[PDB]
């Protein structure tokens, strides 16, 4: 039944139509290992052949029951990776394996797999494949998160007020506090939680007071307490009292109390 | 006061502009072809405590200034150098 | 056959026809490849096309498929949108 | 006590059968007291070289450097010089000896004159790379087509390497398990060779007939080892091809790709911030003229990278100078008389009493102006 198809296939090697129609024949009437077998033997001549691929992984994902375990897991990955290996400038390909990696426990994988997608891809796809990539870090949490999302600050400067929310939940006040320093000399942030320049300044106060002994002052890390507290004190004169009280309680819970006093 | 020099104050070539205010994107075509005007405007970025001790003192310093004086690179690279140092003596074990 | 078309433009001057079949040949079979030549005499630039063309494929999927590879991608050095 | 020095030799691995692939030889005849100096600088620690002008200072500073990037790839070497001529001197010493120029790195003003054959600023670089880039992927591409693979594979480097990790090292390892059957003689070798077609064009015969199988094997490796070669220099190449902007490049040659990068005293002054601010990670400072170079001007280098643990990743630095020649231009007569601002770091420590290495050949001018500039020294 499939000589006809065979011989077309020798006939015309670097054609797509006598493929499409045996992928097509066998789709119609062929067994599933058939139409695998058919459709790897389409990948290894023609790897080229973005639709082709695309076709055998739609059918591969619709025969794979998501109970079956990490050796067919590894077999789609290993798939992944050859159609990867001769069509690295594929945008979708890198899409749906990334899907695939969040399908997997995977995590390390995952995130180095996503430093090659980068790596590939041009800045124009990054804003698809870092869409993609934020929910992973969203879900992963922790050292690779913030990891992730410098890197995010790196490519888009948008969700600072997050990244500040991240930085609290993991213990990274200093990184908090040069980041804030750095956000607020940029004067063009606009919060979306209709944050404004006193609340920022309430923010940063407050994190300094409730984490003074985990700051790491000097000009090695470019934290001066003080003198930040004093240029508030001397830009903000309607709360120089709260600036004053706060720099006090950051000395209190420092343990520093005649410094306090003075 | 025997040169009557009386105000110096640093200033920072940040950009140099044409008549009409634009970028000279060719540097080289604009030296070989016909310049239109000998006008040329100086973006500068001037000394920040200077400013400041003119803001504070209300002295019309820049509007007295007159005269602007260019050195050489290799006898002005002078305040990246100073800049480092004092960066250095901010840090503690070099 | 205006929806099995995908108009490619950003291309430099450096792309052909063959390299834009072979570009499109991964995402289907391209039916036609028409080139703009800069036609027009009045202009001085020395570029063999006006920098646009249109891709027509057998399918209308693989048409898509060739817009969303080579939609704000890198093709010889410049950035080439593809659009339906 | 008298050191045994224990001289042990190694066969030098092949770099492949092309006349490109061998390796260059130093063809000095130095000095006990040049061979002292060139052993205190490949020695951990602080060396000091006192040399007159024409006793090869520039040389042995270049050997040293050589041996540094021969025995220790993962080290940094970082060359302050006084002058471009300086600059320039040490790198075409080293490219008559042999560093890698995708390793090799001049840091300095873009509007210099680089009296160099190759250009050694970060735009020169980054077009030698892409130019490497080009020639390798012809390679690759050529490679592909001796081996009959589908599809163009010299598409970028990591398609490349890709195809390399993925057809020519499991025909290796075949390759490797065929030479480890004990059964397999180097006829045997020979006919498994499957690099014939890609290296066709190399000097007629790849294996000599009357060739044993230590030395076929030995020719087997150097061709394999020329096609890693090229590999991963492709491999180099591809954060370059990563990488869009052309400051990033240069950033990321700088605190990363290379492993030896060159620039005079007053530059890393100026850019002793962008450096501190990149993170540098070098290992080894070695510096000429410091008698010419005042002491903060050098301490700069000393200081470019950040603390860590408590001190500082240097381990060796090397001070090329002579005391015995002029001071560094200072234009403040109170600051060059009352507040010592002439005298030098080099100046400094023959002064305090630091060993220091006297070179003791000239080898530049007349016999009577050895003995001109010899009265003094």
């Amino acid at each position: 039944d499939d000589a006809p198809y065979e011989q077309d296939i020798l006939r015309n090697p670097g054609s797509i139509r006598p493929w499409l129609s045996y992928i097509e024949y066998k789709l119609q009437h062929g067994t599933l290992r058939e139409q695998a077998f058919v459709m790897e033997r389409a990948c290894v001549q023609l790897p080229r052949s973005y639709k082709l691929w695309k076709m055998f992984r739609v059918n591969h994902i619709s025969k794979l029951n998501p109970a079956i375990f990490a050796t067919e897991y590894q077999k789609v990955n290993a798939l992944f990776e050859r159609a990867l290996i001769l069509l690295n400038k594929m945008p979708r390909i890198w899409e749906m394996y990334l899907k695939f990696l969040m399908q997997q426990p995977l995590v390390t994988f995952t995130r180095r797999t996503f430093d090659r997608a980068l790596r590939a891809l041009p800045i124009t796809q990054h804003n698809r494949i870092w869409a993609l990539y934020r929910p992973f870090a969203n879900s992963a949490e922790g050292i690779t998160a913030v990891k992730i999302w410098r890197r995010y600050m790196q490519v888009h400067p948008e969700d600072a007020e997050d990244f500040i929310e991240l930085l609290i939940q993991c213990g990274l006040y200093t990184e908090a506090v040069k980041k804030y320093i750095e956000i607020l000399n940029n004067p063009k942030f606009q919060s979306k939680n209709a944050k404004g320049h006193y609340e920022l300044w309430s923010e940063m106060v407050d994190l300094l007071v409730e984490h003074a002994v985990d700051i790491e002052t000097g000009h090695e890390t470019g934290i001066d307490v003080e003198r930040i507290i004093r240029s508030g004190i001397e830009r903000f004169s309607d709360q120089r009292g709260k600036l004053w009280s706060g720099l006090a309680t950051y000395w209190i819970r420092r343990g520093n109390f005649d410094r306090a006093r003075d | 006061e025997r040169l009557g020099l009386v105000h110096v104050r640093a200033a920072e070539i940040i950009q140099v502009l044409d008549d009409k205010g634009k970028a000279i994107r060719d540097p080289q075509a604009y030296f070989d072809g016909h310049t239109r005007s000998d006008i040329r405007k100086i973006q500068l970025r001037l000394d920040a405590t200077s400013y400041k001790a003119d803001t504070e003192a209300n002295r019309n310093v820049y509007e007295d200034i007159n005269l602007i004086v260019r050195r050489s690179s290799r006898e002005n690279n002078f305040k990246p150098v100073l800049e480092s140092i004092q960066d250095l003596t901010l840090s503690e074990v070099p | 056959r205006w929806k099995a078309t995908v108009y490619v433009g950003g291309l430099a001057p450096a792309v052909t026809a063959t390299v834009l079949h072979e570009a499109f040949l991964p995402f289907g079979e391209i039916a036609e490849i028409n080139l703009p030549r800069n036609e027009n005499p009045n202009t001085a630039s020395t570029e063999p096309h006006r920098g646009f063309a249109y891709v027509e494929f057998e399918d209308p999927e693989d048409a898509k498929e060739a817009i969303d590879n080579m939609d704000q991608s890198e093709l010889f050095g410049r950035v080439i949108k593809v659009s339906a | 006590k008298v050191e045994t020095l224990k001289v042990s030799t190694y066969k030098p691995p092949n770099n492949g059968p092309y006349p490109v692939d061998a390796p260059k030889l130093n063809k000095i005849r130095f000095t006990p007291t040049q061979i002292d100096a060139i052993y205190s600088g490949t020695q951990p620690g602080l060396t000091i070289i006192v040399g007159p002008p024409g006793t090869g200072k520039t040389d042995v500073a270049v050997q040293i450097i050589s041996n540094i990037y021969h025995n220790f790839p993962e080290q940094k070497t970082l060359l302050v010089a006084h002058s471009n001529q300086a600059l320039n001197q040490l790198f075409a010493k080293i490219v008559a000896l042999d560093i890698d120029e995708r390793h090799l790195l001049r840091l300095g003003h873009g509007e210099e004159e680089l009296e160099t054959e190759g250009s050694f600023s970060k735009h020169g670089r980054v077009e030698s790379f892409l130019d490497n880039r080009q020639r390798f992927l012809y390679e690759v591409s050529r490679l592909a087509a001796s081996m009959g693979a589908p599809g163009a594979h010299g598409n970028s480097a990591e398609t490349a390497g890709y195809f390399n990790k993925v057809y020519v090292e499991p025909a290796w390892a075949k390759f490797n398990d065929i030479i480890q059957r004990e059964d397999v003689g180097p006829e045997d070798i020979v006919r498994a060779f499957p690099f014939h077609a890609y290296f066709s064009d190399a000097p007629q015969p790849l294996f000599p007939p009357e060739a044993d199988r230590e030395t076929v094997l030995e020719i087997a490796n150097g061709c394999y080892r020329h096609i890693s070669k090229i590999f991963e220099e492709l491999a180099d190449v591809l954060p370059f091809e990563i990488l869009r902007r052309d400051k990033d490049k240069a950033n990321y040659l700088l605190t990363s790709e290379a492993r030896i990068i060159a620039m005079t005293s007053t530059h890393a002054a100026m850019k002793r911030g962008e450096i501190a601010s990149l993170g540098f990670q070098y290992d080894n400072v070695i510096m000429e003229e410091a008698a010419q170079i005042t002491e903060i001007e050098n301490f700069i280098p000393l200081a470019l990278q950040k603390p860590k643990n408590g001190q500082m990743a240097l381990q060796r630095v090397v001070l090329c100078g002579d005391h015995y020649q002029n001071s560094p231009v200072i234009q403040g007569l109170a600051f060059r008389h009352y507040a010592n601002l002439e005298q030098s770091l080099f100046s400094r420590l023959v002064r305090l009493g630091v060993p220091t290495i006297n070179l003791d050949q000239q080898g530049r001018a007349r016999p009577s102006i050895s003995n001109l500039y010899r009265w003094r020294y």
